[PDB]
């Protein structure tokens, strides 16, 4: 039930240990697009928020 | 470096290197004229004595 | 391991063919040639070769 | 020249390319970073099903 264009819902992600690679399994994933940090420099970093 | 791929980390540093060598080259433009003026004052200097 | 690929699986899944050609493409003798005609010589003429 | 050819899953189609990481491109098949030529990449999903 993901809500509509005009009213988004915002989730913030606190402190935990995130893995971006587990994402392809959830959903095809058929492009990943990305600005700035790039897709392969991605599991090894420390973010704010 | 860490937080993106070689592929247009290409592009970046070459931007950045392109910028570094322009701030360079002027220093020793200057240096070149500070001391041919030196030289001149030295010139003269080595006449009154 | 395996993949499991199957008509049932959403696009991106699906399996993809991929094929890569790998030139030489530098001063070296030549062994494969394009679509081209040969023709005669001439010689201490300011000519295009 | 060189063809080389196989077969792959469509989320590591991107990943066939100089200077990336990840499953396929690290424990499978590298590509040098400064790679010349050309890849062709299509659907098969009328056969390989």
């Amino acid at each position: 039930r993901f809500a509509s264009v005009y009213a988004w819902n915002r989730k913030r992600i606190s402190n935990c240990v995130a893995d971006y690679s587990v994402l392809y399994n959830f959903a095809p994933f058929f492009a990943f697009k990305c600005y700035g940090v790039s897709p392969t420099k991605l599991n090894d970093l420390c973010f704010t928020n | 470096l860490s937080r993106l791929d070689p592929p247009e980390a290409e592009v970046q540093i070459d931007r950045l290197i392109t910028g570094r060598l322009q701030s360079l080259q002027t220093y020793v433009t200057q240096q070149l004229i500070r001391a041919a003026e030196i030289r001149a004052s030295a010139n003269l200097a080595a006449t009154k004595m | 391991q395996s993949y499991g690929f199957r008509p049932t699986y959403g696009v991106g899944h699906q399996p993809y063919r991929v094929v890569v050609l790998s030139f030489e493409l530098l001063h070296a003798p030549a062994t494969v040639c394009g679509p081209k005609k040969s023709t005669n010589l001439v010689k201490n003429k300011c000519v295009n070769f | 020249v060189y063809a080389d050819s196989f077969v792959i899953r469509g989320n590591e189609v991107s990943q066939i390319a100089p200077g990336q990481t990840g499953n396929i491109a690290d424990y499978n098949y590298k590509l040098p970073d400064d790679f010349t030529g050309c890849v062709i990449a299509w659907n098969s999903n009328k056969l390989d099903s």
